[PDB]
């Protein structure tokens, strides 16, 4: 396939061709394109926040150890040896100062550097050049309000120029809040679904959820309830759908703070983000305090998901066109009580878990969207993405980016596929950047 | 009994548990176990899961199922949260999940999936303090194959606690399962084990 | 008992299965039965199929193994056959099954087959109106392993009857599969369940 | 590879690669040329009587729904939907009126039509145009006496034009008998095979029955059990082969009615048969009532195949080049009683169902000619299929296509391949057309 | 009981086997068997190996785990050596491989491996000369979790020798695996079975 | 890739790309470059040892049938039906004059010929050419001593001058003891690795021992007990490392007969070589004969490995790039007791066999370096051989070969990669010929 010439995506993010979620060559190309590219999620503060605390997480099919320093900042590496190419690090998380292979014991400090190699003076005397074998480095790793991401290029963008215009939507919950701490440890499930069909799903979609999750929908009477089975529809102004420049968006769902628990925590939620809000008011406005407790489906380009409020902190870590491990985290406001974070974190993983009963409703609509992407007579069709096309707006008073005034729509797909096919197209970021010097224009071109 | 200094591999937990087991092997005690985990595990694999709830499950259950983080076994300094939650239900959040499963537009159960489970090396031993309580230990393969061709097997060891209600009935009060497998590959773990 | 217009997921047939063992779990028929299912698995595993048919498996025999079109929870107008046999055989026709196993001719026999079967949840209940006929259930996995990496492992629930013939010997006398995956994945199923 | 220049069929069909077994590109380039481009089998009138009524079916490695109209005639579609491509429906059977998209509730009617947005109106307003967003159909759906074949090119052939030569063989049985129905629902097990290892095995080889089936033929006592171990030939005059343009092709075993049934249902079934060929000597004459009850071991193409008389009818569902999806189902002869089309459809699965004692002894056979076509030394190896070449003819008196007059040899495993061959070195059905003017002078050379 | 000369399949070594069983099924037997195994299981399960060295394994075991080359059914004349041995060690052989389970620097054994072991099918049966000597026959499904997603099932038939030694303690003193599978497709075989 | 053009070995086989171990595409130019053109390793004398005896190999992953002839030579034939391919002979080993495909019952000799055809004059008449009928023939089997190898490629070198100058280290022990004997069956597991990652480990890794095994060595009191963990290094004049033009080499490490076994062993071990060696020194002089009784660990290129007085044996017979079925087998001195034979050979698989303790220590290193070579991030990356690199010598008075004087280095990862990227990056036997003729200059390059 030549990814300079064709159309994945056409104009102004209107559909895609079903092939995106199954050929394994467009997949070997994403590395290349996307996961090689642009920032990935890889921890937080809190679940490495002293010196020599480290994880491992994926970047991509790659695997890195995130280590803090002794400064307290983070340096992240390729978990493999300089040596003969063993995996280094074979947990999840842990404290140490150093990482030594088992193959042959070279021994690689925190930092990454090449500390010893046994026996170094009777087997390689002086020839070894240990400053040039430390463990290859991730040349990019910033932070945004506690949430470590990493980029394997140097030329990306800040983190915070590339969540564009969705950091005034994240802030809110991410920085004015007080701050967020990510509950460990993630559940860890395969699902056979490409990536790209649960980050699509995350960023924007509102639609499914009243006919796909009508049966969490009635069973758990979480705020949600009196949707399913498509009984009701959101009223209007219930919310709104944004996007971006590199890709990351969102829809809103206002006052939403409860999310998708059920009523056994609704009562606590309400009153806990009702009260802070009342406090953020005079901080930073009405409309942001009030972003803070309305419901936020967000995809931080590519592969990051989150439902802020409902607390679910999602890592879609490709693995091949039709495979990917699902990481499932809590987020909670550092300031809650203990009792409470505990409780939400567990009824984070009771819905969107392993085991969650919403989450359980949307794997087959995952596989099979993606595994039809492979049969022939469907490699060629084309995915909508259209609902509300026409009516998205730029450059409004109050809420930036690309914005679509409403609960229900494909706004964030646009957006989201845009720009997805502005780097699969790209050698580099500056094609990147030429390709979307018209992004808002194209993404509001009806309207 | 387990001395954990010289067996290095074993923890401490574990070493509870066999203590417990090793010595009192009652026959009525084993029969009354295995009578229990084969009729809770047959009413499971029909979906009876409201006969399942009615008959088999105390009020005050706790049913637990964790994933554990994976640790260097030397590990001494790190201590933050060592494991999920899957399931760590009370009866009410398991009645949500039967409601779940019964409700016509849980798309999921059409075609109607297919389960078999299969109970092993029941052991069993009444509680020192509690007389009414009944420690049991079993293992299960559970079977699950839908849609043509699904299929997802689960692998696990038990530790329950089940307690005489009114009638007579012991009903199970609190299961604890530490799943096997970090990563699952099974699509989901949606079975009650 | 199962009250299937409430327990919506649960079939007729398995509701009345579990009504008879939920009640009579008599302790020497427990014994018996996982005698019975012990030996019969242990004649099978060495293949001898000869002794299977005289000792385990009675005359009058309906030897079935279903397979069950995956259809909507909520149908209720197609009404087309719903099941094929993968096997449904009367005594004559197993004999015809064990000739075939034992001929020098067949060439898939040979390098020899190694079999390996694993029965669990054993159930028991006298049959109310024939007092000579002893109903069992019991699930088993069956792994079959062949030719070098040819590993191939079945799952199942059987509902079986057996019956005291002459000699005071109990011997199969129907056996009943609804065989859980609708597409199988293991080659054939050419194995006795 | 280049398929324009690569031979992988030699000059009449005599040897194919072994490669063809075993490639994965040449898998991905037969779903365009070979599955995207013939007729595949779907379904049969008695699966889906009424209207509403619908079974899903795969056709190549795309899965389609097959229904039955108000009308009364039969649409197919993709079952796929038309907004982010969810499966459409998860069942193999049933009866509706529509299918509504569990992800967000499209619903579709059995007409293929989006009839059906769940909030149409507030969210899309007028903007969505329900017309151009029907289901994908499948082109061509035609009829062969109740059995319902598909196809996705719209340029193919008729149907009874595709079966060219071997309809004449057919009609005996399929329509001269009163009509045959399909029994319900099929075994599915999956082998791994390439789908032409059972294809070519069904279409033309009488050759390993003795060998391969000798246990199976002993065991049962069945009317061909002499043939046990290669003991004896199939005597001078036992049966003839025959292949046609399209490439579907078959065997004929004079007068064996009862087929691969043991010895407990052969006495009923050569009653029954000799009895209907009786009267059928006068309807369409001797021959062709004697072809009625001949048992015909018959592939159309490319992966349909069937055994009449025995019963057997079974689809190759192409998976990958080494795992073919194999669906067994029974045929039967709509007049019988219905206790003995019953005891007719379980003895088709005990022979060639899921626990087929005589399909079981093929899979050996069928999965390592399959692997070995991976294999580094055999991928440029030959097949041979030269037995009986030289003494086909075409154009005879009385049996029409290319024909060989003898029960054992490679005739329709030449036809096969030379139709395979030609679909796969070209684009189109004119190109084929091109390539198979000659057809059956190729092949007697 | 088998006659080898008609069940073509069997071999004389599990013609013998079978009819040591068939007899005597004493239920006393049965429950020691089956408490036996089950404690042998669970201490293995958790890595107690010097427990499982310790109170289940006597000082004269041969614990021996064959894989048998694949041959002709037909074969007459190739008489060379049929088997090699995974395993087949005495007391001093198993206490290096208990050593080697539990040092510190088996870098295998970071993160800790999870087992689970289901035994089915217990025989028992005295020995006819020893009477201090218990045969008891069973079958096992051995589970093997480890690094996230590596899952290794090993499946097969054990034939024991139980004896008792000082206090009473019923120890085993003799295991014998024929391994089912001839390409092991589980990276080693390196677990108790 | 272009593999003329592409590089994966650097000059002197300093370095290889990690993307060697798990390259899909480079693993099919293997098959056409590495297995279809260099001698592998089939079977001994000892397991085939009368008229009609045969057993099934692999061949890269082609299957033979290798058979003993009535007039007692050898011939391998491929295991396929020349008629519709079907796999002729399912059995490892056994004894026959001839194999019957039972497919349509076509009969073939044990020399390869078809001989009968069922019913061939009713079908065939006179039409099928039987003599061109045969089945497909290994054009080349050779001895070494026993030891049965078998190429595809009849322009091979004969296997003598194949093994160039690791002959004459193994032939102490594999001609001047009297001769070995292979004991069977062998154990067969399949590990998730590349076939190179234990060729490599066997060839050239002494380094890895006493990190990698220390809890082998720890635990079963062997000879090289003291090495546990890296507690102590061998000392000065320990061993050496060799390797050749073809791409064979091995350590040596001097008068270690007991090799891996347990301390059980040891003694009666020690008094055989011993006493054995004491013979040798009068008909080979003292350094021929003590190599007789130092440990060899030897890989013959590709894919066979062998630790000599150890007595293991492998096959590394690849399946695909991170899959490889390996083979255990012990060899035994003929002249050995009986009883001591079948101890030794049980304690082969007791340390090297399918629940080998020290075999298992080696899975991780294998299984994730193979694996991180399909890894973005590492496909590029080079694997390290550089120890010893400067120090090693051709034409030395004793010692024959590229020859580095220690036990501990990697001349003959560097041999092995060297002949390797020579093979990779050529069409035929005369152009590995050209590729290879300054291959001592190259390896010695700075000594
Ligand atoms: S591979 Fe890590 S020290 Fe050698
Ligand atoms: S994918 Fe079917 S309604 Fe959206
Ligand atoms: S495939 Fe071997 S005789 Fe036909
Ligand atoms: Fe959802
Ligand atoms: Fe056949
Ligand atoms: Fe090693």
């Amino acid at each position: 396939m030549n990814y300079n010439n064709k159309i994945l995506v056409s104009e102004s993010g209107l559909s895609q061709k079903h092939l995106i979620h199954g050929d394994e060559e467009l997949f070997q190309h994403e590395l290349k394109t996307i996961f090689a590219r642009n920032w990935l999620f890889l921890t937080h503060d809190s679940l490495i926040p002293a010196p020599g605390d480290y994880v491992t997480a994926k970047m991509g099919i790659d695997e890195v150890i995130v280590s803090r320093q002794n400064d307290g900042s983070i340096r992240a590496f390729l978990n493999v040896c300089r040596h003969r190419g063993k995996t280094l690090v074979s947990v999840e998380a842990g404290n140490a100062k150093g990482f030594v292979c088992s193959y042959h014991g070279w021994g690689f400090g925190s930092n990454g550097e090449l500390q010893s190699v046994p026996f170094e003076k009777d087997l390689y005397g002086e020839s070894l050049n240990k400053k040039c074998l430390g463990l290859k480095e991730v040349a990019r790793v910033e932070s945004f309000h506690g949430f470590i991401y990493g980029c394997f290029d140097q030329e990306a963008p800040p983190l915070m120029d590339y969540l564009g215009d969705a950091a005034w939507y994240l802030e809110p919950m991410f920085k004015h809040s007080g701050g967020l701490e990510l509950v460990g440890p993630p559940g860890k499930v395969v699902i056979k679904a490409n990536w790209k069909a649960p980050a699509e799903n995350f960023v924007g979609d509102a639609y499914h959820v009243g006919w796909t999750h009508a049966s969490s929908l009635r069973s758990g009477e979480s705020i949600f309830s009196s949707l399913a089975g498509n009984a009701a529809l959101p009223p209007e102004g219930a919310g709104l759908q944004m996007t971006s420049k590199y890709g990351s968006g969102m829809g809103v769902l206002w006052d939403g703070y409860s999310g998708v628990h059920s009523a056994d925590l609704v009562p606590e939620l309400m009153a806990f983000g009702g009260a802070k809000q009342e406090r953020l008011n005079k901080e930073i406005g009405d409309v942001r305090a009030r972003i803070y407790r309305s419901h936020l489906n967000c995809t931080v380009f590519p592969n990051n998901s989150m439902l802020t409020c409902s607390g679910v902190f999602k890592v879609w870590n490709p693995i091949d066109a039709n495979t990917t491990e699902v990481w499932t985290y809590a987020i909670v406001e550092k300031d809650m009580p203990e009792d409470l974070k505990r409780r939400l974190a567990d009824s984070v993983q009771r819905t969107f878990g392993p085991a969650g009963f919403w989450e359980s409703d949307d794997n087959d609509n995952m596989e099979t969207a993606s595994q039809n992407g492979k049969k022939y007579q469907s490699r060629d069709s084309d995915l909508l993405s259209n609902l509300g096309f026409g009516e998205d707006v730029y450059g409004d008073a109050v809420y930036p980016g690309v914005v679509g005034k409403s609960a229900i729509g494909e706004t964030s797909y646009r957006g989201f596929y845009r720009a997805y096919q502005a780097h699969v197209s790209s050698s580099n970021w500056a094609e990147f950047e030429h390709a979307s010097s018209t992004w808002h224009t194209e993404l509001t071109k009806t309207t | 009994m387990i001395n954990i200094q010289e067996d290095k591999l074993v923890s401490a937990h574990d070493a509870e548990e066999i203590l417990r087991f090793f010595n009192c092997h009652d026959s009525a005690l084993q029969q009354e176990a295995t009578t229990l985990l084969t009729q809770e595990a047959h009413l499971l694999d029909i979906q009876a899961y409201r006969a399942w709830l009615e008959h088999c499950v105390g009020s005050e259950v706790q049913y637990q199922v964790i994933s554990r983080e994976l640790r260097a076994a030397s590990e001494r300094r790190y201590k933050l949260n060592e494991a999920m939650n899957v399931y760590n239900e009370n009866f009410q959040q398991l009645k949500v999940r039967v409601e779940h499963q019964l409700d016509p537009q849980n798309w999921g159960n059409s075609p109607k999936l297919r389960f078999t489970r299969f109970i092993t090396n029941v052991q069993a031993a009444m509680d020192v303090n509690d007389k009414e309580l009944l420690h049991i230990r079993s293992n299960v393969i559970l079977h699950r194959a839908r849609r043509g061709n699904q299929v997802d097997v689960f692998y696990a060891a038990r530790e329950d606690k089940w307690k005489r209600g009114e009638g007579g009935v012991r009903k199970l009060v609190q299961r604890f399962v530490d799943y096997p497998e970090r990563i699952l590959q099974t699509h989901n773990l949606m079975v009650f084990l």
